[PDB]
DNA sequence: TCCGCGTCAGACTCGTAGGATTATAGCATACGTGA
DNA sequence: CACGTATGCTATAATGTGCAGTCTGACGCGG
């Protein structure tokens, strides 16, 4: 993951998917402070994300999903 | 980090708010470029969407 | 803000009234006391806007607090400064004016859309004669020059009824009334009734021109200004120097001329002056207009008091200092360092020593940031302050911040991608760079004062990209070849080839050690030599079926050093690899295979681990340089004064006036190659095996110990001749013409040179050190054409679902396989289905990766050749699939789509020729038994008992005994063989003999020589000698030759006894062999010959360095597509073939094929003589006559996959001259772009018709909605490009102009109307956007289909 | 380049013919220059400056 | 074919004849009198003096052409102004107003700054007496040598010879390659770097934030003067117009959120920490 | 159609240092805005 | 009025101008 990001790119595939991927990622952890999965073990959130999608953890579909799930979530408050 | 001026302060602040956002617009040599390609006497103009 | 596309067209008059803001009447700019601007002036802020935010002129109205207030009292709008470069203004012209683009910029445009001359419309404009406009009296019609003499005649006589003009009004009136939609009709009607070839290039030109100026909806009336527009003054700015001076652009200068002179003409027409002095205004008011708009271009530049030439409004675009190359596509960029660099060896491979000074000013934002996390400080000023004082606490927020945040080092020249890289930056005290040695081989970096560039990736997207895409750890393989570019050199090498490589006994022979581990502690306890001969028991791991190890535990005989290395060595690479004495060469192998079966991560730490202990022994070793390292042969002197004796041989035969000037100097030349050849051996033998004195037993013979050999061999450095002058003979030196030097050196740098020797070195050195000043220019010229044209080409699709590729086969240049099939089909997509020899199995599958599994396969199994994916044969429209290209070579794997696969093509093709800036080929030896293979080769046997070869290109083939080629030669024209066709010869068998500098003109027929156009005087001359008198005749050709005998072609006529002609067997063709020119004879008229006797010897000088001076414009050549000066003749269509009739011995050809019945005839040159023989089945593009092939015919003829290959082999063939490996699949990259357009010759359904040329991409597209709707279907043509005319036929203007000819760009589009839609990464990264390709092409194509759904 | 005369000649200058055109150049310390030329069909030209 | 535009003018005025002083006088009688004709053969046959009159007036401003117009512009003055019936002739005449019109133009475009004529003569005064000055001195004259010799004050001569600094292009190169000029280095200073942007970003949102942090009446006058929050920046006396109708209680009430504020600044830690800047 | 003038480009970042020059007659009356 | 900017006249005759320094192979375009 930080030194070496082989494996991390195996769990996507598209290198340049996984720059996108975990750069949202860490966004979120930037941003939102949104909790991480893996010990941070004093890490950057860059990091962190990489270490979220090596484990397989971190997906463009499960981001998506939790996306609409929190989206909806807050609808259904509103109305 | 070179011409787009709202894009560099806009950044700073936000390396400064820790949050490494990135908000890109258009660099100001190309807005040059047209306006001496109008004083040469050739119409540019940018067709928007 | 956002818009879509960007169009450019005509400035009407009354456009150009729109952007004004005001009309500037004045040259005024400021007021000299309150250096405020004039009014109505250049800088006028009535008309340009205020000087200071909100604020009026004479500060009537300040702050927010007065918005959009109009001074009553000044005239000036309280608003941003900011508008002062952006409102435009305007000028009224008095007199009209031509806008110089729409004239003197070729095509002239204004002359191409009026038909008329520019020098005719020149006359007009200077006002030196009359054009008439309409002449109601046919007497006299359009556009007819009438002279000053010419108007007076006409005026009493005709008058009234003929309107006749002078001057800008004359064109501008001529240009309004010319009705394009009338003309174009009447010109469509003139092609249809005799449309030669060059009229009808004409005139489709001027119909494309109407058709076009009708759909841009410009008006020709635009070409002539009637208003002038004025830039804003910010951007040609009037600015104070500290010193009170001022400074200001040159366009405010010639703006001022401009006003001068058109103000001047407002006032000669309110004087009503006489005619002569309004004419001299009007040429002035063009002038000054003419060096404004464009300066240097219609005559003399207007200079300034710099005594230069007034920087024109053109000039800010145009060229290199112009805005599209030099602030446009490359900028002056923040968060950026540069210092120099030096060694980091402690470092890891993604590591880089950062200077703290330096680290603490580039993340100044990201310290202030955390520092007010911290509640360290209050406000920005007080975190400005707190860093000023370089407080104890702020190294540690310094610490914190760098600490996973990656840096882009970067080394000029940025060749290749990999000349920046990302590290994890390690912050030190001291303001070097600290390096990784491993990549220094990337970045080609020596610490003899380097300096290097260091940039913030800011962004966390540029964090990530840094991290996973940019990494040093991430990028190790070359993306040129599939070839590991991280590879230790130098000291390191040295060490472990220090460690690996064996001596006699020494200390400890014959011990036997438990571990490794054993091993170290024996060595540095001191019992036992790193090259003790020892039976250690070593434990390696083999990879099994699966992804298991299987270990085996086992007694090796190895040396304590390679023990020891094991232990750097990873389980799972084998330990027979780190067994041998281990160099450069093994070493990469070394790091290949251990990227292959372990992958990234531990291939990283090996890399590493290699470079720590490679530096720690080399240390350890105590190597150095002594004079005594420099060993010499004892037999250097008698080679000498042997080669001086043969040389004065051959200067005491040129003395006697038998042996030419330039024989001698060949022989010369050729004794001291040999005996240079000679001395270096003799030097190598005494050198490389002078360890001749052993024990154990007696005397024993090892390999020498000796440092400097030691550094040869291992590849670390030096070279074999690098060690001629360091203790042999220096050699022959080349002049800086490339020629080289009758007397050479003898001495080395041990001995010392005298101040001949080293006068006569000087000059071969400084021709070398001015090639690499001056050449580097046009190797980096060609990168940039090849980058230009190869921009746009991205990874589009995954599979294109196509059938196609191209057979590719083993290069088998010589005797040893200098391209493997293999090497040339690694990753790449097969097509079909290729198996093995026997046709009855399958073996490989269709659409599969070739991986070195498959690819060893193809070895057991003998793969002849094998239909492979290329970019050429892909069907993707704007752009490619990941299959037709194949393994990215960077990787190691399958591509990834979205990767910008052209430019990295063109990185690839161009970098090698821009960082690299013994031909005795007397007889072939065959190596391996078999039995001899000709092809292509027409023999005829001599009186000798020879069989002599008369035709060109003869190819020799080695056949083993299965039936399968092994080696291949060149056997030329004219050469001796030793046994014919399908003899069996024995191995070390010289198989072929011939004379290198002589090509020779040999006879077919038996008989007498006649002299037939060989005049002396006219076309050659006569030299005799003495007593007897041997005369030569020395053939001239049209440089030496007179006007007299130019149509004369020289040649000996074979003729009987009786003095008749010779039949040539199986032709009726009379013997007649035309010499060229420089041909050397020796036989005079009248003179008997057999077959096979030697006619005339053609000399042939080459004696060049080769080298990349000499192989670039060749590459550069074939990337342009020049066709050569004598192309090659070639069959067009298959059939049978018929010989007809001549004109006075010029070749007709009455060729009459089996379905094209219809017949086809082709005029040949008399002299050009045919290698094949008529009435014969050939195939298209069958050669006929030997020389160079054009790419355009070639594509015309035998279609794409033939000139792909062709252009891939004869590029190839230059690169593999100088052992740089580039895959075929770049430059079929570049030929994809140079086969981007075709010619359509037949009409579609669309608006095509003939002549058309379109995308090919866009012409398949229209057909395959052909296909479904049917109506007529489009016939075209494929059209080949050179790199330059390929990159200004793409649609894109916004591309075309940034490349080059900008001007010239600008008016084609302008005049088009052309609109571009940007969709290339050139235009994106000018108007400072998103790339569409890599990271960008997921968010490129999430807006496509925001832009497909409205 | 000393002020003298000079007998130069391009090797070549129509890469077409191969002719060798001999020139001669009378180069001044102060004023114009004189030029001696041959052309192809070996006529001989003059040219001021 | 000659498409200079100069050996273009000049072949057209030497077809134009010479005139004799009685051809003057009858041709000029009838042009004060109004005959187009006549004014027109005076000024083409006389336009070979102008020519001549301006190639003496060269290397100072403009080039030969543009002189060449504004001394025919003379030329014309001198044939609406000249007297036939006295004796003198049309040539001395011709040549007095020819000379006048070239100098004072070369005295307005020669300048990019536009010096008034006065100024510029007076500088001149200056120049040829230092001219004077330095043929005698050996060495050039200082401002006091040359404020000595006209008996004027020193200021005076310093002032003028402080606008006689010429003005350097922008584009032209620096160490004579044509790479970098003045405009690669010449820095605006009008536009700010994105330090001191974001650092007024900083400073203007920071006030806010203890803007609401005094009392409710001490924020609702105090921003809707300077005009931060409200529509226009308004003064003490204009506070009246809102709500206030005040001018002593609205100076009290300013000074009030203003002390308050002085001492929010001092605890979060500025205060003279961000007084330097 | 060939000889010939014209156009077109001719590597990427570093750097050192400012800039200098000339000259426009002399005086009387006329036109435009602040004090 | 003053201060800055402009317009104006004076009258022996005088009447066609005066800086360029060549680089190189290739690719197009009127005679
Ligand atoms: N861009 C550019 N690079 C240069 C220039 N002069 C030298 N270099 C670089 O500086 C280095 C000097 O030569 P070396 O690097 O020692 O050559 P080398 O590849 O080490 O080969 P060996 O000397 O045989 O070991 C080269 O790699 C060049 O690329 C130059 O004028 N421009
Ligand atoms: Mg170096
Ligand atoms: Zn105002
Ligand atoms: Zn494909």
């Amino acid at each position: 993951a930080r030194v070496t990001v082989q494996d991390a790119v195996e769990k996507i595939g598209n290198r340049f998917d996984l720059v996108l991927v975990a750069a949202r990622r860490a966004r979120q952890m930037q941003v939102g402070g949104k909790d991480p999965l893996v010990p941070e073990e004093n890490d950057k959130t860059t990091v962190i994300a990489l270490r979220e999608i090596e484990e397989g953890l971190i997906n463009n579909q499960i981001l998506d999903v939790r996306e609409r799930q929190e989206q909806q979530e807050q609808e259904a408050a509103e109305l | 980090k070179s011409d787009d001026v709202n894009g560099r302060t806009k950044m700073y602040k936000n390396i400064v708010d820790g949050n490494h956002q990135m908000e890109p617009g258009m660099p100001e040599s190309f807005n040059v470029l047209l306006k001496e390609i109008r004083s040469l006497g050739i119409n540019i103009e940018l067709e928007d969407e | 803000e956002e818009f879509d596309a960007i169009k450019i067209a005509l400035a009407s008059p009354d456009m150009i009234r729109s952007w004004s803001f005001g009309e500037v009447k004045k040259p005024e700019t400021i007021n000299y006391r309150t250096f405020k601007p004039e009014r109505d002036g250049l800088f006028c802020a009535r008309i340009f806007g205020p000087v200071k935010d909100y604020e009026c002129l004479c500060g009537k109205y300040k702050r927010l607090k007065h918005r959009g207030v109009i001074c009553e009292k000044c005239g000036v709008e309280v608003t941003q400064t900011k508008v002062r470069r952006e409102r435009m203004g305007h000028i009224e012209l008095a007199s009209p004016t031509a806008h110089i683009w729409f004239l003197k910029s070729l095509p002239s445009r204004i002359g191409l859309l009026l038909d008329m001359p520019l020098r005719d419309i020149e006359r007009v404009l200077y006002f030196e004669s009359y054009v008439v406009i309409e002449g109601g009296m046919t007497n006299l019609e359009r556009q007819q020059i009438l002279t000053e003499e010419q108007y007076l005649d006409a005026l009493e006589e005709f008058g009234d009824e003929f309107d006749a003009k002078m001057g800008a009004e004359a064109i501008q009136a001529l240009l309004k009334s010319m009705d394009l939609e009338q003309e174009c009709e009447q010109l469509r009607e003139e092609l249809n009734e005799t449309n030669s070839e060059t009229k009808r290039k004409k005139l489709t030109k001027r119909i494309k021109l109407l058709e076009a100026f009708v759909q841009s909806g410009n008006k020709p009336e635009w070409m002539i200004l009637t208003v002038l527009p004025v830039l804003p003054p910010d951007l040609r700015p009037l600015v104070p120097l500290d010193g009170g001076r001022f400074a200001t652009s040159d366009l405010n200068d010639l703006y001022r001329r401009v006003i001068n002179r058109n103000n001047r003409l407002k006032r000669l027409l309110d004087l009503a002056a006489p005619d002569i002095i309004v004419r001299n205004e009007k040429r002035m008011l063009q002038e000054a207009v003419d060096a404004l708009l464009d300066n240097g271009r219609r005559g003399r530049a207007i200079t300034g008091s710099n005594k230069r030439p007034l920087k024109s409004l053109a000039d800010m675009i145009k060229g290199k200092q112009g805005r599209f190359r030099q602030n446009l596509l490359g900028k002056r960029v923040d968060y950026s360092g540069r210092s120099v660099i030096t060694v980091g060896p402690y470092l890891r491979l993604h590591q880089c020593g950062l200077p703290k000074k330096m680290a603490l000013e580039l993340f100044k934002p990201f310290i202030y940031g955390k520092l007010e996390l911290r509640g360290l400080a209050t406000t920005i000023k007080a975190a400005k302050k707190m860093v000023e004082r370089e407080e104890a606490v702020v190294w540690d927020i310094l610490d914190e911040v760098i600490r996973e945040h990656p840096v882009l080092l970067n080394r000029a020249p940025t060749l290749h991608r990999l000349g920046i890289q990302a590290f994890e930056p390690v912050l030190i005290e001291g303001k070097a760079i600290q390096l990784h040695p491993l990549v220094c081989a990337a970045y080609n970096a020596d610490f003899d004062g380097d300096q290097m560039a260091v940039h913030v990736p800011l962004t966390l997207e540029a964090q990530l990209e840094a991290r996973a895409l940019m990494m040093s750890t991430n990028n190790i393989l070359s993306p040129a070849n599939g070839e590991p570019i991280i590879v230790p050199s130098q000291d390191v090498v040295l060490g472990l080839y220090y460690m690996t490589r064996d001596c006699v006994n020494a200390k400890g022979e014959g011990m036997v050690l438990t571990g490794p581990k054993e091993a170290e502690r024996l060595y540095r306890s001191g019992l036992a030599s790193l090259h003790a001969r020892v039976k250690v028991r070593i434990t390696e791991y083999e990879k099994d079926a699966n992804g298991e190890l299987v270990a085996k535990t086992s007694l090796k005989d190895t040396t304590v050093g390679r023990a020891i290395l094991w232990m750097i060595v990873p389980k799972g690479l084998p330990y027979s690899i780190v067994n041998q004495a281990l160099g450069k060469k093994a070493i990469s192998k070394m790091l290949n295979t251990c990227y292959r079966i372990l992958g990234l991560k531990p291939t990283v730490i090996f890399a590493d681990q290699i470079m720590y202990t490679g530096f720690a022994y080399a240390a350890r070793s105590g190597a150095s340089v002594g004079i005594d390292d420099m060993v010499i042969p004892e037999k250097k002197h008698e080679i000498i004064s042997e080669a001086e004796a043969e040389v004065a041989e051959i200067q005491e035969q040129f003395q006697s006036g038998l042996v030419t000037a330039g024989e001698r100097y060949n022989k010369v030349i050729d004794i001291w190659a040999a005996a240079n050849d000679r001395v270096s051996k003799a030097m190598m033998d005494n050198l490389q095996t002078e360890t001749v004195i052993n024990r154990d037993g007696q005397e024993e013979k090892q390999v020498s110990f000796n440092s400097i050999y030691m550094m040869a061999d291992s590849g670390a450095r030096g070279s074999a001749a690098q060690i001629r002058q360091l203790a042999g003979m220096r050699g022959l030196m080349a002049k800086p013409d490339g020629s080289i030097i009758e007397t050479p050196i003898t001495a080395n740098f041990r001995e010392g040179l005298n101040v001949l020797q080293y006068f006569i070195s000087t000059h071969g050195a400084r021709k070398g050190l001015a090639d690499t000043a001056l050449k580097t220019a046009n190797s980096g010229y060609l990168t940039r054409r090849l980058v230009d044209v190869a921009q746009d080409l991205v990874v589009t699709e995954d599979d294109c679902g196509t059938h196609e590729g191209i057979m590719m086969t083993p290069v088998i240049e010589g005797g040893d396989v200098k391209e493997p099939l293999r090497d040339r089909v690694l990753g790449r997509v097969t097509a079909e289905d290729v198996l093995k020899p026997g046709t009855a199995d399958i073996l490989v599958p269709r659409n599969t990766l070739l991986h070195e599994q498959w690819c060893d396969l193809l070895e057991e199994n003998s793969v002849d050749a094998v239909k492979v994916r290329s970019v050429v044969s892909c069907d993707t429209d704007f752009g490619v699939c990941a299959h037709c290209y194949g393994r990215d070579l960077a990787r190691g794997h399958i591509i990834n789509k979205g990767e910008a696969i052209g430019v990295i093509a063109a990185q690839s093709i161009g970098e090698p020729g821009t960082q690299l800036t013994a031909a005795a080929e007397s007889s072939i030896q065959v190596k391996n038994k078999g039995s001899i293979k000709l092809s292509n080769v027409k023999s005829v046997v001599n009186s000798s008992g020879k069989l002599v070869i008369t035709s060109r290109n003869t190819e020799l083939k080695l056949i083993d005994e299965f039936g399968r080629t092994k080696e291949s030669y060149k056997v030329p024209y004219g050469a001796v063989l030793a046994k014919g066709d399908g003899e069996q010869v024995a191995g070390g068998e010289t198989v072929a003999n011939w004379d290198p500098h002589t090509m020779p003109v040999i006879t077919e027929v038996s008989g007498f020589v006649r002299f037939t156009d060989m005049i002396d005087g006219q076309t050659i001359t006569r030299q005799t000698d003495e007593l007897t008198g041997l005369s030569s005749l020395v053939v001239l050709d049209s440089a030496e030759r007179t006007a007299g005998g130019k149509d004369l072609r020289p040649a000996l006529k074979i003729v009987d006894a009786q003095g008749n002609d010779v039949l040539i067997p199986g032709t009726d063709m009379p013997a007649q062999y035309f010499l060229p020119g420089k041909a050397i004879v020796q036989l005079e008229d009248g003179v008997q010959i057999s077959s096979g006797d030697t006619l005339a010897r053609i000399p042939q000088e080459s004696g060049g360095t080769k080298d990349i001076t000499g192989g670039l414009p060749r590459v550069a050549d074939l990337f342009e597509a020049r066709r050569p000066k004598e192309p090659a003749i070639l069959a067009e269509i298959s059939g049978i073939v018929s010989f007809g009739k001549e004109t006075k011995g010029k070749r007709r050809l009455v060729i009459t094929p089996v379905d094209g019945s219809d017949p086809y005839e082709e005029m040949i040159p008399k002299w050009r003589q045919l290698n094949v023989f008529e009435g014969e089945r050939v195939e298209r593009g069958d050669v006929i006559s030997d020389g160079p092939e054009a790419p355009h015919d070639i594509l015309r003829l035998r279609g794409v996959h033939a000139v792909t290959r062709y252009i891939v082999n004869e590029v190839q063939d230059v690169y593999r001259l100088q052992g740089v490996k580039i895959n075929d699949k770049h430059i079929e990259v570049i030929v994809r772009q140079m086969l981007r357009k075709a010619t359509i010759v037949n009409a579609g359904s669309s608006d095509f018709l003939e002549g058309e040329q379109v995308e090919y991409s866009r012409v398949k597209i229209a057909n395959r909605e052909l296909e479904a709707n049917g109506k007529v279907g489009a016939t075209y043509s494929r059209d080949l490009l050179g790199i330059t005319k390929a990159s200004l036929a793409t649609e894109s203007f916004i591309s075309a102009a940034s490349f080059q000819e900008t001007t010239r760009v600008l008016t084609e589009a302008a005049v088009a109307g052309k609109r571009d839609e940007l969709r290339g990464l050139k235009e994106n990264v000018i108007v400072g956007r998103l790339i569409p390709a890599g990271t960008g092409y997921a968010y490129h194509q999430d807006r496509m289909r925001r832009r497909a759904a409205g | 380049r000393s002020p003298g005369v000079f007998f130069d000649s391009d090797k070549g200058k129509t890469h077409s013919s191969g002719k060798v055109l001999y020139n001669a150049r009378i180069i001044p310390y102060r004023g114009s220059w004189l030029d001696f030329e041959f052309d192809p069909k070996d006529n001989l030209f003059v040219r001021i400056d | 074919r000659v498409l200079d535009a100069t050996q273009l003018y000049l072949g057209e005025i030497g077809y134009s004849p010479l005139l004799t002083a009685e051809e003057e006088v009858y041709f000029a009688r009838r042009a004060l009198r109004g005959d187009v004709a006549s004014r027109r053969r005076m000024i083409e046959s006389n336009l070979r003096l102008v020519v001549k009159i301006a190639r003496r007036y060269g290397n100072r401003g403009l080039a030969l052409l543009d002189l060449i117009e504004e001394g025919n512009l003379g030329l014309i003055r001198a044939v609406e102004k000249f007297d036939p019936e006295r004796g003198f002739r049309f040539s001395t005449y011709a040549t007095w107003w020819i000379r006048q019109t070239i100098e004072r133009a070369i005295m307005n475009q020669t300048r990019t700054i536009r010096l008034p004529i006065h100024i510029v003569k007076e500088l001149n005064v200056y120049l040829r007496t230092a001219r004077e000055l330095s043929h005698k001195l050996d060495h050039e004259p200082s401002a006091e040598e040359i404020a000595e010799q006209l008996d004027k004050p020193v200021d005076d001569v310093s002032r003028m010879l402080r606008l006689n600094e010429r003005i350097t292009s922008v584009d032209t190169p620096l160490g004579g390659d044509s790479e970098k000029a003045l405009l690669d280095i010449l820095a605006d200073e009008k536009e700010n770097g994105p330090e001191d942007t974001t650092q007024d970003d900083d400073m203007k949102q920071s006030i806010v934030k203890w803007l609401f942090e005094l009392n409710a009446k001490q924020r609702e006058v105090l921003a809707r003067r300077f005009g931060l929050l409200g529509y226009e920046a308004a003064t003490l006396e204009d506070v009246g117009r809102e709500i206030g109708l005040t001018r002593e209680r609205v100076r009290q009430i300013q000074v009030e959120g203003l002390r308050r504020l002085r001492e929010i600044l001092q605890t979060q830690g500025l205060n003279i920490e961000a007084l330097f800047l």
